[PDB]
């Protein structure tokens, strides 16, 4: 989630109604390409989002009415940033190793 | 809510009805920006009275394109039917010359008074057979009168409304400082108003505009599916448009008794017969007749309000991490206090204001911000001089802490720097010479 | 009270309700409705 458009959450239904009514959106500005599908059967929903957050709990039910899922994520991906890389304690005993054997 | 601006403390109309609880009234208007969607905005209020403060919150959910409804229309399922009354000459004293005037709403020939399944079906004289073979004991042409019914056998009807334009809108929820919650259909491009509670709100900035063809909605009352119709419309009905039978009555939708359900002449087509007449329909259906498709600074106005009139702690705890991200990073705060009261801004944060409303027990709150290093001074919430400090390093789009492959790559990044300055210097002045 | 203060039709916009009606305003404010300046 974030810049990219597609995520993967497994949504499951115990439903038999003829058609699923209007569901709702996730957080972080999500307008999905689908909130309704056939609902008379037991079919999973591989939902895609734009969130890219950690808690991963938001309100999204035709009638589910704000169920709370959970999420946990690492911090490692491609890094395209703007500001300075890092300021650290190299001056004490690590700046001496800056100039190395070329 | 990183976005919030306090109220104005100069418009004050307070009457001291109760000594413990001051009673105040304020009105006016509000001017606040709008967020990129998916959060909840707040609105803080003050008073010349020192202790009490109040707040109002606004939630935003979606960005979407819908438009206004100019006028609603209903269309039943018209079906052709007809009856003919066969009258011989000299029986009923038929008009040897048919009179152009007709009592079409009575039918004095056949039951001058009766409710019919008809939308005022027209009547016409016709030249029937004459003679003994026709059984009229006369060579004079027969005397046949007729009636049209416009009827719906089984009722499926559609509410029809045109916009012929499209303006962006959103979703807005209201939180009354008393505690009431309200939402509606906000139309945030055109200055629509909502009149509920005590106050009124209206549009946001028209950042984006687009052009789209003039179209409508359509959807079954039994909800087959939504769809889209050219839906050319007016108070009356032109030939070949999307709705030829205009009605505004769901009560008279299935059956047609009120004249509000309007029509046009001779949509139902008639074929004459020697003894009777045969009726067919030139009317069209609801689908595919011309269809080309199926399914694919928010601010407020302030009325005369009713807004009326502690021991606390530091209650701080841990931090979450994100910076330069438009959402932020939450911080948890676990308070117990003595009044069902609120909190207010700090000095050193330089990010936004506090929006916290708590009660009399140990609770906890979470609020999202973003920073480089964590500073947090001067939070004046309960009126007491309390300040709290936490030192932490916040997440940014930062280097990789796991692999440190950049520390390997950047170390090897320096290559042949002085060599390019040494060999090229051997042919620098000579080439210049 | 005096009719000297004149107006125009349906500046205040109405929304119909099943039991009542809801009134909103199509009127504009005093500032920034078309303003292009304040004090020089």
């Amino acid at each position: 989630g974030g810049v990219r458009l597609i995520t993967l959450t497994s949504e499951l239904k115990s439903a038999t109604v003829c058609a699923s009514h209007f569901c709702s959106s996730a957080t972080s500005g999500k307008k999905s390409t689908e909130i309704h599908f056939h609902s008379g059967s037991l079919v999973g929903k591989a939902a895609i989002h734009v969130k890219g957050a950690l808690v991963d709990g938001t309100e999204f039910t035709f009638e589910g009415s704000c169920m709370f899922p959970d999420g946990c994520n690492a911090v490692d991906c491609t890094f395209c940033r703007e500001f300075l890389k890092n300021p650290q304690c190299y001056p004490a005993k690590k700046w001496l190793f800056i100039i190395i054997v070329i | 809510c990183d976005e919030m601006v306090h109220a104005d403390s100069k418009l004050v109309s307070c009457r001291q009805g109760s000594g413990n609880m001051k009673e105040c009234v304020t009105t006016g208007r509000a001017l606040l920006p709008a967020v990129n969607p998916g959060q909840e905005a707040c609105l803080h209020f003050t008073a010349p009275g020192s202790p009490d403060s109040k707040c109002l919150k606004i939630k935003v959910k979606r960005i979407n394109l819908k438009c206004k409804k100019s006028s609603s229309y209903f269309v039943p399922d018209a079906r052709s039917r007809c009856t003919s009354v066969r009258r011989c000459r000299w029986a009923g004293d038929c008009q040897s010359g048919c009179p152009p005037h007709f009592t079409s709403n009575s039918f004095s020939d056949d039951w001058a008074g009766k409710m019919d399944r008809a939308g005022l079906g027209f009547s016409g004289c016709s030249d029937g057979c004459g003679g003994a073979a026709c059984g009229c004991f006369n060579a004079a042409p027969s005397c046949i009168f007729w009636r049209k019914w416009v009827e719906n056998p089984h009722g499926i009807i559609w509410k029809v409304s045109p916009c012929a334009a499209w303006v962006p809108s959103a979703v807005i929820e209201l939180t009354m400082p008393s505690g009431e919650v309200r939402t509606f259909h906000p139309m945030s491009g055109i200055p629509t108003q909502v009149f509920k509670g005590v106050s009124v709100t209206y549009l946001g900035s028209d950042m984006e505009v687009s052009g789209l063809t003039d179209l409508c909605e359509i959807e079954e009352l039994k909800s087959k599916k939504l769809a889209l119709a050219p839906c050319n419309q007016a108070g009356m009905g032109v030939v070949g448009k999307v709705g030829e039978i205009q009605c505004s009555s769901e009560e008279s939708a299935r059956t047609i008794k009120k004249d509000g359900c309007i029509w046009n002449a001779d949509l139902v087509g008639i074929e004459l017969r020697v003894d009777d007449a045969v009726c067919y329909s030139k009317i069209t259906s609801v689908e595919a007749v011309a269809n080309y498709s199926a399914i694919p600074d928010i601010t407020a106005i302030r009325g005369s309000f009713s807004v009326n009139y502690a021991t606390c702690t530091g209650e701080v705890t841990n931090v979450s991490g994100c910076y330069s991200c438009m959402t932020g990073a939450k911080v948890s705060i676990k308070l117990h206090s003595s009044k069902n009261s609120t909190a207010h801004v700090r000095c050193k944060g330089d990010e936004t204001a506090f929006s916290v409303l708590e009660g009399v027990h140990s609770y906890t709150v979470s609020l999202s911000f973003d920073h480089a290093v964590v500073d947090e001074q001067c939070q004046l919430n309960c009126g007491g001089h309390e300040s709290q400090v936490t030192l932490k390093g916040n997440l940014i789009f930062l280097d990789v802490p796991k692999f440190v492959d950049g520390s390997y790559m950047q170390t090897y990044h320096s290559t042949v720097p002085t060599g390019a300055n040494i060999p090229s210097p051997t042919d620098w002045l000579n080439a210049l010479f």
